[PDB]
């Protein structure tokens, strides 16, 4: 059992949520229809997969997921779209307005229209479950609906499943692909007001991934389908200890116990390789010492900062398919030799491993080369403080002039809950200064 | 399902918007009976955000059309293309305003407002879901000018969580002589800094410099002004039109360029009168702006940029991050990432690549100096006042209006010399 | 056992709390912008009426 239900909040959160969900039904041999012929018990199961996909009684694998935007368009492409069989209409939830890059419409004005509804729909695939785990949130933090109407469900959920976990999947703005001035605004308000409801959450900054998209898969201008379809490896890398079986597999919470050593530090940086394209990755085998290398080179992180200029709390890599453990072990020990790799002195400085052998996927007609063997580090590093920093300094500039303010003041908003959020990413800047200090 | 209400008022009103409609029915592929035949779905992907469909699968403009002189109504309804609008939707009264501000406001326009809305109403009825309304018309006349502000006020009043636009025809000059100009401008101006959510400034004084210096048009008629016009209207309205990957609604937009609630004046401008570079340093030209402003003599608060025709995006935003690093003292610092770029396939009728400009920029105040200065020229001789006090109106109101738009101009100079530091 | 039960009805409790408060704060906050607005609009309606009664006490 053990389930885990998926919520897929505005434009960003959505096809995020689509990339995911077709590359989940690759891995695990589903087809669009639903049916998995190598699923031999009908109707249910203990199964791995069956964390994240129910099974009806004719044979439909159904994924444990609830979408939600405050307009139609993006999710009535998933109505329409090639996987529109996999979903249930009811797991599919739009208004017809949206917050218009404004956090305190998705929060109140628009977002309480629709709240008790998606919670009904949440409550009826919890209700199906045998022990929920918990929840997956997908959203943006510059979109009006991913970061107010996610703050409203996020504060919705502490209060329905009580400390239940729950993780995001947070897209952090970039100026580099469709930005709103705004977002900065947004994106204080939702990490103050979800930080307290939240037990992990996993940014992913689009000025990152488009880099990664440039540099190594040599995309001149890349889409929205490129980066979600990279960012859907990472997902997938992060969730595949919860979807398969395996001896030296190692369970996501496992890795969260040590990802967090104090609830508001609970912001991972994860770093993946290999991103190549078809036309470099032939002839060129990469080596589990190639990819574990890549793992500290900062141009494959999924935020931009450094952490050669902070401290480590946790260090994980996540390996999948053709990977023993005596080559992760020659590869750490030289990468512990060569590299500057700094840890906190409270904690111990043990790289933690898990291996899946199920071998990487990729999306047809797709910029990724499918390769035998991949890798995905997560670690908690004080060098991810920076990406609040550029944002918190995007906020001031605008806030000392109350520019945009007004629309927020519209929607019912007060000027106190700007300077409350403000005050709270000060202290969360300090909080990972003090944890990067020496002991006594 | 996103669905704008389009309204035009007085002569210029339906002028200009009868070409915005002849040159977007262009774009759609729509003839003049309001059938489509055209080659592409993306013409209809978002046909609706202006057209109704109709019996016998008709495309009908979503617009009312209004004046208090009814030859206009003849005007429009022969005009090419006049038989595709709702014959219901033509509201006109009788004998006309003479180029006076109150009774459009105040007295006739007051008598008709209500037969306007009921129109308004029905068309509103019917949408699934209306982000707002549009309205064309002058500032220098007595119609447009007075009416249309009266019928902004009375939709905000029915509709107050709608968004409130004006493509908004300021006078000069060089192309009306009419000496009252300056007063049914102002206080208009007085009116839309409070009731609308954004204003086009379209300038008779730049269309006509440009008509006359760029075009080489010795005697530019206000047929070569529109044309002006109705190319930086299709392009400002081509992101919500033909969408591509963009994904908005006019609040979306609002939101994005309107910093400061009263400070929502925009300056358009068009490119050409050819390389993306060339596209993108002339769009920023002072003689591509449809606003006889100067905008390296202020800064612009917000822009955007749209370019429609067949490029490369990669050089378009090589270029964009030329231009304003290039250019960065004429931004204000503390709007970070300010300057935003739609791109659009469809390329309009003519040309291969084009460019439109949306700036709000302090530079605007420019403008209202301008309409200003020639307010007080009459104000402080009190001449031609008989004419609004004996529709009931008080010196008090005009003494107001000239506060308020001085109030405005002060107001774009603090954020002008703002600093960061 | 009984501390670890007590902490979590203390979050959900104050969640609940916290929550209930924004959203009432943020109804009175938009419907009193609304009625200043409305408020406005009829001072105007007053005003055009002072104009048109002026405006027939003129002749
Ligand atoms: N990585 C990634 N980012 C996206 C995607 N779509 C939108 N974004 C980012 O999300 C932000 C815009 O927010 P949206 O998700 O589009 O907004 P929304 O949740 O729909 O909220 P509203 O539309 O304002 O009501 C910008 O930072 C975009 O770059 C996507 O498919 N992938
Ligand atoms: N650019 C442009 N300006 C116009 C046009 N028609 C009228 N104007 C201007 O509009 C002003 C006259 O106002 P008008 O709208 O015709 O008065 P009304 O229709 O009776 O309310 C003058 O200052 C003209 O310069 C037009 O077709 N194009
Ligand atoms: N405010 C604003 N901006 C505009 N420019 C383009 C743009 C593209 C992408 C953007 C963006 C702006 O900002 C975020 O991303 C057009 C308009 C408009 C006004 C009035 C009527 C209208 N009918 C259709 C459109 C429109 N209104
Ligand atoms: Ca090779
Ligand atoms: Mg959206
Ligand atoms: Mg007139």
């Amino acid at each position: 059992m053990r389930e885990c239900i998926s919520i897929h909040v505005g434009q960003a959160g959505v096809q995020i949520g689509n990339a995911c969900w077709e590359l989940y039904c690759l891995e695990h041999g589903i087809q669009p229809d639903g049916q998995m012929p190598s699923d031999k018990t009908i109707g249910g199961g203990d199964d791995s997969f069956n964390t994240f996909f129910s099974e009806t009684g004719a044979g439909k694998h159904v994924p444990r997921a609830v979408f939600v935007d405050l307009e139609p368009t993006v999710i009535d492409e998933v109505r329409t779209g090639t996987y529109r069989q996999l979903f249930h209409p009811e797991q599919l939830i739009t208004g017809k307005e949206d917050a218009a890059n404004n956090y305190a419409r998705g929060h109140y004005t628009i977002g309480k229209e629709i709240i008790d509804l998606v919670l009904d729909r949440i409550r009826k695939l919890a209700d199906q479950c045998t022990g929920l785990q918990g929840f997956l949130v997908f959203h943006s933090f510059g979109g009006g609906t991913g970061s107010g109407f996610t703050s409203l469900l996020m504060e919705r959920l502490s209060v329905d499943y009580g400390k239940k976990s729950k993780l995001e999947f947070s897209i952090y703005p970039a100026p580099q692909v469709s930005t709103a001035v705004v977002e900065p605004y947004n994106s204080i308000l939702t990490t103050h007001t979800t930080l307290e409801h939240s037990d992990c959450a996993f940014m992913v900054d689009n000025e990152a991934i488009y880099d990664i998209c440039r540099r190594n898969l040599d995309i001149e201008r890349p889409t929205y389908t490129n980066l979600n379809r990279l960012i859907s490896q990472i997902v997938s890398s992060i969730t595949a200890s919860l979807r398969f079986d395996g001896a030296l597999n190692v369970d996501l919470t496992e890795f969260q116990t040590n990802l967090v050593p104090y609830p508001r530090i609970h912001f991972p940086l994860a770093t993946y390789a290999p991103v190549i394209s078809a036309e470099k990755a032939y002839h060129e085998q990469l080596s589990v010492a190639e990819i574990t290398n890549a793992c500290f080179e900062p141009a494959n992180q999924m935020v931009k900062c450094d952490p050669r200029h902070g401290k480590y709390m946790a260090c994980c890599l996540l390996y999948r398919g053709d990977v023993v453990p005596k080559d992760v072990n020659a590869a750490i020990a030289t990468i512990k030799t060569k590299r500057s790799i700094q840890f906190v002195d409270w904690c111990p400085t043990g790289f933690k491993v898990g291996i899946n052998y199920q071998p990487p996927t990729v999306v047809p007609g797709g910029d990724l080369a499918k390769v035998q063997r991949a890798v995905c580090m997560l670690s908690n590093t004080t060098a991810i403080a920076e990406a609040w920093a550029r944002l918190d300094h995007k906020f001031d500039l605008m806030y000392a002039k109350r520019a945009f303010v007004h629309w927020y003041v519209g929607e019912g908003m007060e000027e106190g809950e700007f300077s409350e959020a403000r005050e709270d990413m000060a202290a969360l800047e300090k909080d990972y200064e003090e944890v990067g200090v020496d002991s006594v | 399902m996103r669905e704008i209400v389009h309204i035009q008022a007085g002569q210029c009103g339906n002028q200009i918007g009868a070409k915005f409609w002849e040159v977007i029915s262009d774009e759609h592929g729509i003839d003049p009976t309001g059938s489509y035949h055209g080659d592409s779905d993306l013409q209809l992907e978002r046909i609706n955000v202006y057209y109704n469909e109709a019996a016998g699968n008709k495309y009908v403009p979503r617009a009312i059309l209004v004046d208090l002189e009814p030859g206009t109504m003849d005007s429009v309804r022969s005009g090419p293309f006049g038989q595709i609008f709702r014959p219901d939707n033509f509201v006109f009264g009788q004998s006309g305003a003479g180029n006076n501000w109150a009774k459009g406001h105040y007295t006739e326009g007051a008598e008709l407002v209500d037969s306007v809305l009921d129109v308004v109403r029905k068309e509103s009825e019917s949408c699934d879901c209306l982000q707002g309304f549009q309205l064309t018309h002058s500032l220098g006349g007595g119609t447009g000018s007075g009416m249309g502000t009266l019928l902004i006020s009375k939709i905000r009043e029915e509709y107050p969580d709608r968004i409130m636009n004006t493509f908004s025809v300021v006078p000069s000059p060089k192309v009306s002589d009419t000496v009252v100009e300056p007063y049914n401008a102002t206080l208009s101006v007085h009116q839309l800094v409070e009731n609308t959510d954004e204003t086009y400034c379209i300038d008779n004084e730049a269309l006509y410099d440009i008509c006359f210096r760029t075009l080489k048009l010795t005697t530019p008629t206000y047929g070569d002004l529109n044309h002006l016009v109705s190319a930086t209207m299709s392009g400002v309205t081509t992101c919500l039109r033909f969408p591509g990957q963009l994904n908005a609604d006019l609040r979306k937009l609002a939101v994005n360029m309107v910093p400061f609630p009263r400070l929502h004046f925009f300056m358009p401008g068009f490119a050409p009168l050819l390389t993306v570079p060339e596209l993108t340093q002339q769009m920023f030209d002072a003689k591509n702006m449809m606003a006889a402003c100067d905008p390296r003599h202020g800064r612009y608060l917000t822009v955007a940029a749209v370019f429609r025709g067949r490029m490369s995006m990669k050089e378009v935003d090589e270029q964009m991050l030329n231009v304003q690093n290039k250019n960065s003292s004429y931004f204000v610092e503390w709007i970070p990432n300010n300057v935003k770029t739609a791109v659009c396939d469809i390329p309009p009728r003519g040309l291969k690549m084009s460019a439109t400009f949306i700036g709000n920029s302090t530079a605007i105040q420019e403008l209202f100096k301008r309409i200003s200065e020639q307010f007080t020229a009459m104000f402080r001789r009190k001449a031609f006042l008989h004419w609004y006090t004996g529709e009931g109106m008080d010196e008090m109101e005009f003494t107001e209006a000239e506060s308020n738009m001085n109030d405005l101009v002060s107001e774009y100079q603090q954020y002008q010399d703002a600093t960061a530091d | 056992i009984q501390k670890a039960i007590e902490e979590n009805n203390n979050f959900i409790k104050m969640a609940k709390e916290k929550l209930a408060q924004k959203m009432e704060s943020n109804k009175e906050n938009r419907e009193a912008h609304l009625a200043a607005m409305l408020e406005r609009l009829q001072e105007k309606d007053k005003h055009a009426e002072e104009v048109r009664k002026n405006k027939e006490l003129k002749e």
